[PDB]
């Protein structure tokens, strides 16, 4: 048993929102069993949409009642949910699951999908070079970042190289956060104080792997010494 | 309308040890008709328990559920580092359901004192007209960490959204940044930029900040 | 970025081996490379160079063993710096010879 | 462990040893090494006047018995150098004081 979710990864607000929830391996036949959304904004917990038991009984939330509608097709096999009066707010990612009976309840989950809601377009991301103005403390190491902003979805990877294309372990990537309808995002590395102070590379490149556009700029180290 | 509220929100837990969570509902679920979900950041939710009594398929014999009415409690024997994920307690007799807030568990360690690094605004962003002021903490615990942002002596508000990373996975540490957002104008008007952070660890809280011009 | 001063001690005139010693002062950054020469030639030994101090301004001493014989046959004794590419030398000689 | 009684070396600018601005100022270098215990002391003269200001004395540092050495640096005019100064480093060591004098005469 498992299940599938598609649909448009960007929807502009005030709109229709259209997903399907693809399973397969089970009919909605027997009693008990039934198909409900799940939605989790970031930072939050799960929030209930909607759940559609056999024989065509569906329920709603009061708290969104008369804002959504449920509608299955059996030829097809996948519920289709529809979402009106879209707002900022609501962006979360979407879940279907299946209750094996009137205990088990969402024993299978499936893989979601994010759904953003901005007013905005999917620009490439912007990137800005980060100067370490620390003085008078040259402490354990120093420490350069790359600041990507203007970017959506919020799909980046973060890789640190040297001048002469070498390989850097940072690890250190921070979530994206919703300022002014568009998401921005923070990513920085740890270098050695010693390799400062030695080989003539006096710049590093940072790099953003974004499906909109393959620019990499470099970030100059402010180097103290 | 029934309302779950879970407690504590944050608890730190060592491995090997006893982890009891709380579940709070705002009124009696009729045939005690509650289940746990576990769910993962990155990966999708999956069932534990259901009515609060009888494990699922695929689910180790080590979680045990007890309580009844208004009260239930999740007991977890031999906790593993894989099971630091956040837990949700969810009643289905209410039709409409209704999901609690969840509980976090991290991993109990030592108060690691903090870095404090700021790097003022590129000239290149600031011919675009927005200045960003960037404090960055690495390396401490608790998780829980006050900064805030005094410029020119006078303390700012409502212009910082605040964003944190996961616990690490090999130091179990955490790390959030925090960023200044203003307009150029303004940014023109002021000379010292600094962020305070305060520590459990700290005897006496650290200032960073830096002149303008001279980077 | 300051140039850094080049200066070499010679021993005095009324007597003292003995040794010689380069100091570069007022420089930026810390890392500096000295070395000495003896009559155009390079010196492979008898040359050491000690830890970088603090004089923000950093100071480094150099100290060069040698001969009395060699010092009366007015050997040529010069001091290379190197520092932001490039290279400062100085030539010191006895006044008295 | 034992008791040896210091070396007193100074160093002198030679004649194309001065620079900068008029006056040109030079430096003088007095070095103290094998001596034992740690302790020290380093004074400068300078014609029979004590020196109370312009100079600068490095702190001990380590260089079989312990060894040890000092190195300090007075600054000097170059017209008093011309003028046939004579430049005397003084050092105490256990109650013992020993007397350097320099000059830039042949
Ligand atoms: C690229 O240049 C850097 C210099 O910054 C090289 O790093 C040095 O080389 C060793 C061996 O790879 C590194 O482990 C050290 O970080 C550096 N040495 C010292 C003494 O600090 C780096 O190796 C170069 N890349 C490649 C592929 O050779």
């Amino acid at each position: 048993v498992t299940l599938k979710e598609s649909g448009p990864t960007l929807v502009k607000p005030t709109q229709t929102l259209t997903l399907t929830c693809t399973f397969s391996g089970f009919s909605l036949t027997t009693t008990g069993e039934g198909v409900g959304w799940i939605r989790q904004p970031p930072g939050k917990a799960l929030e209930f949409l909607a759940f559609i038991y056999w024989n065509d009984a569906k329920r709603y939330n009061p708290s969104l009642q008369s804002r959504l509608t449920i509608t299955k097709d059996a030829s097809k096999k996948q519920v289709v949910l529809t979402l009106t009066n879209l707002d900022p707010v609501d962006t979360a990612t979407y879940y279907c699951a299946r209750t094996s009976g009137w205990d088990i309840e969402f024993e299978y989950w499936g893989q979601g999908t994010l759904v953003t809601v901005s007013s905005g377009s999917a620009s490439a991301p912007t990137l800005f070079p980060l100067v370490s103005c620390e003085n008078s403390s040259p402490s354990s190491t120093v420490a350069v970042g790359c600041l990507a902003q203007d970017f959506l979805p919020d799909s980046i990877t973060f890789s640190w190289k040297y001048k002469n294309n070498s390989d850097i372990s940072s690890t250190r990537g921070f979530p994206s956060v919703l300022r002014g309808g568009k998401y921005a995002a923070t990513s920085q590395v740890l270098l050695p104080s010693k390799d400062v102070m030695q080989g003539t590379d006096e710049h590093v490149v940072c790099k953003v792997q974004h499906p909109n556009g393959n620019k990499e700029k470099d970030v100059p180290l402010p180097v103290v010494i | 309308e029934i309302v779950l509220t879970q407690s504590p929100g944050t608890l730190s837990l060592s491995p090997g040890e006893r982890a009891t969570l709380s579940c709070r509902a705002s009124e009696t679920v009729s045939n005690d008709k509650v289940a746990w979900y576990q769910q993962k950041p990155g990966q999708a939710p999956r069932l534990l328990i259901y009515g609060a009594s009888s494990r699922a398929t695929g689910i180790p014999d080590r979680f045990s559920g007890s309580g009844s009415g208004t009260d239930f409690t999740l007991s977890i024997s031999g906790l593993e580092p894989e099971d630091f994920v956040v837990y949700y307690c969810q009643q289905y007799a209410s039709s409409p359901r209704t999901f609690g807030q969840g509980t976090k568990v991290e991993i109990k360690r030592t108060v690691a004192a903090p870095s404090v690094f700021i790097f003022p605004p590129s000239d290149e962003q600031l011919k675009s007209g927005t200045a960003s002021v960037v404090c960055l903490l690495n390396n401490f615990y608790p998780r829980e960490a006050k900064v805030q942002w005094k410029v020119d002596n006078a303390l700012q508000s409502g212009n910082s959204q605040e964003s944190v990373t996961e616990q690490d996975s090999k130091d179990s540490t955490y790390s959030l940044s925090s960023t200044l957002t203003l307009s150029k104008a303004d940014y023109e008007k002021h000379k010292v930029y600094a962020c305070e952070v305060t520590h459990q660890g700290l005897s006496s809280p650290v200032t960073k900040s830096f002149n303008r011009g001279e980077c | 970025e300051m140039n850094p001063n080049v200066n070499v001690f010679v021993p005095p005139r009324d007597g003292f081996k003995s040794k010689l010693i380069c100091e570069a002062t007022n420089f930026t950054p810390k890392p500096i490379t000295v070395s000495w020469l003896k009559d155009g030639k390079l010196v492979e030994s008898g040359f050491t160079t000690d830890p970088v101090t603090i004089e923000q301004t950093y100071k480094v001493i150099s100290t060069l063993t040698i001969s009395e014989i060699d010092w009366l046959n007015l050997n040529v004794y010069t001091c290379r710096v190197d520092h932001r590419g490039l290279t400062f030398l100085k030539n010191v000689s006895s006044t008295c010879a």
